[PDB]
């Protein structure tokens, strides 16, 4: 813990979309790349190990999670290994490139691990408040910087390994500069309609607008990583087809459309996804980013999903009129240029929110048998 | 520790939770306990300075009267 | 010191439903001022300890101290009825003018309060925090005062009799949204000559036949409608240089009732959505709404239109205030962040 200490003093460095484009694109230097990662993706990690370290005791005894923290410390040394190591030779960064690999699939299934860990402790340690807005805080955290150790990890394999044949042949990495918004969501939706139709047999129609405001007629491009938003889109497609079905089932009306309408306004892109599955009351919709019929857990889940979107300064929130349906609703940013990576940096203000004890509420609260006025 | 009046009409409440575990070290200001009267639900902050000794009314007791000793603080930790 | 024993007291909540029945059945003007004449100076007590909470080169404008003072006026002239005997109905008519007293002491229609954090353009926003307690109490405390009164005032052409003081027990939300709205036109047309349309709908999940209706108190509902509409036409009329109606929809079902009111006046961008709510009008419906546990939200489409929707308990049993409380979770937001990028 003595490195793991000093680097995680360090604070991440987030870069916008603008930069990982214009410097897959105009410079493309692997000697830059490799000089900015041999310390920005051991700070990140020194970052994240020092927060999970912070974990209540019972939680940091799961199995699960003293695993997870020696893949990760593991990884945190074989990339430490590198702090003098010079980008001249073409041995080095050829070795570099295979560790990056080599970590990339060591990591792979954190994740996976990370959610055995933490309900192998909920049904098996305690329902309470405080300790439960405490795990949220850092899931959110936790999976935002695996998120984007992923995204740094993947540029430079993509830019350097030089995979003769690129799966992708006009994208930089795994940005398209040339993004069709409305491209990405037939998609998302093709595929969460082939599931529906399989498991239904029935499935709602799609219907979209476009209104672009910056220029009334040019379709909706953004410069973003396409599967990013794929994602979220599935999701929030798979939800509304769900909850539509269900409702028109025993009804005879056929299946209402899910609405979708893009728009491109001076910052903003945004998407709206409206279903009319019959609305949620609001009481509930909060608790849906937390961590008598069923049918497909497939996507990533809204709170992954939404975190994918916040990543880049954007957001997912969702509106809905209980009794009708709901306007699930992505931000993202007009301009990469503003598109900045959001990370959690570990320092005291992080330390804070795992050292606090139960405390009274900032605000009043009913009695659960009020007494009866008369 | 006595049983206090949260409200200016109170008389009775409800000890709903222990919020601070017998031993633990008491700052002026500490939540210390869920009390819920007819009323509210209201949060029972610590009054002077110490350490929980033990507790009287377990975590649950209804209708406790105002002035029932709720627990005993202790000065220095030795005891 | 009064003002510290005041303080410790923990502020009592009620309910829709509780301040319906007791003005229904009981309606014991007694009874009343027994309760108001503790609560009152209760509530007062614990807003007084925030504002000396606030840093003082704000407590030190010319603006606050008139507030300061007034609510200690306030406090004081409440605390004379401490132990004064209901019994000889004199008592009962000064106290009820005393309530009259504060309750225009504290009345909002004029901003002191947030002209004082003005005079701070001489010179981190922990200010919302504070703001939003504070007028949240003056909700309550007309709330309160006006039940009183319009029950007891001795008022005896009130302008709805079937009312139950400030309570509309069958409010046909349609109606004061209607009415929001005719006002709004109005002040519209003054200035613009014409005003884009209204058109409404319902949908009564819980008996589609049947027109929307709800326990609520009707004019705290008219200053959100009011307040939005104002905002949807001034945008679309803005937008549409020389009009695109305004759109309305109420929906109740199990829990909610919510009213969604929707604009094609270009939208807003997200960045800026959130700075419509700290006070840098709109803030203080939210403060309504949030009143009896019910909610506002705003969302748009930068380039389309906004979307705002007010969200209401359904039951009188769930419609409990949400008060401001002072202790030691309040008092840390006086006395302090960001752990991401
Ligand atoms: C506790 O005092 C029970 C509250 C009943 C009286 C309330 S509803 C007064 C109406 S202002």
């Amino acid at each position: 813990p003595k490195q793991i200490e000093r680097y995680s003093r360090f604070s991440p460095s987030p870069l916008s979309i603008k930069q990982f484009l214009d410097f897959g694109r105009d410079n493309a230097c692997e000697k830059t790349s490799y000089m900015f990662l041999r310390k920005e993706l051991p700070v990140r990690l020194a970052n994240t190990m020092r927060e999970v370290n912070l974990l209540p005791d019972n939680l940091l005894n799961r199995p699960s999670v003293g695993l997870v923290q020696s893949w990760y410390m593991q990884s945190f040394l074989e990339l430490l290994e590198y702090e003098n190591k010079s980008p001249e030779d073409p041995q080095v960064l050829d070795n570099f490139l295979q560790v990056l690999i080599k970590v990339r699939n060591r990591h792979n299934d954190v994740v996976p691990t990370m959610a055995q860990g933490v309900i192998e402790y909920k049904e098996k340690f305690g329902f309470d408040p405080f300790i439960s807005t405490n795990i949220q805080y850092f899931l959110d955290r936790f999976y935002t910087n695996r998120i984007s150790f992923r995204m740094l990890i993947n540029q430079h394999t993509l830019l350097f390994g030089g995979d003769t044949n690129p799966v992708h042949p006009k994208h930089i990495g795994s940005i398209d500069p040339t993004c069709n918004v409305a491209d990405v969501v037939k998609d998302a939706y093709e595929t969460a309609k082939m599931l529906c139709e399989q498991y239904y047999l029935v499935a709602p129609e799609l219907e979209v607008e476009e209104f672009n405001a910056k220029a009334p007629d040019k379709p909706i491009q953004v410069v973003y990583v396409p599967s990013h938003l794929f994602h979220m889109l599935f999701e929030l497609f798979k939800n509304s087809m769900r909850a539509t079905v269900e409702l028109y089932e025993d009804r005879k009306e056929g299946y209402p459309a899910v609405k979708t309408l893009v728009t491109l306004g001076k910052e903003d892109l945004s998407i709206k996804i409206s279903d009319l599955g019959g609305g949620v009351p609001l009481r509930k919709i909060d608790r849906l980013f937390n961590y008598a019929a069923p049918l497909a857990g497939f996507g990533y889940g809204l709170p992954i999903s939404r975190l994918y979107a916040r990543y880049f300064q954007g957001d997912l929130k969702l509106y809905s009129m209980e009794g009708v349906g709901t306007d699930a609703v992505i931000y993202l940013k007009a301009l990469s240029s503003e598109s900045f990576e959001r990370l959690p940096v570990f320092n005291k203000s992080a330390w804070r929110h795992y050292k606090t004890t139960p405390e009274a509420d900032d605000w009043s609260n009913p009695s659960s048998e009020p007494r009866d006025a008369s | 520790v006595l049983l206090p009046a949260l409200s200016p009409t109170m008389t009775m409440g409800t000890v709903q939770r222990w919020e601070k575990k017998v031993g633990e070290k008491l700052s002026e200001g500490d939540l210390l306990a869920e009390i819920e009267t007819d009323k509210a639900t209201i949060g029972f902050e610590v009054q002077e300075e110490g350490y929980l000794a033990k507790i009287l009314v377990p975590e649950g007791t209804r209708d406790v009267p105002l002035g029932t000793p709720l627990c005993i603080i202790v000065e220095k930790e030795a005891d």
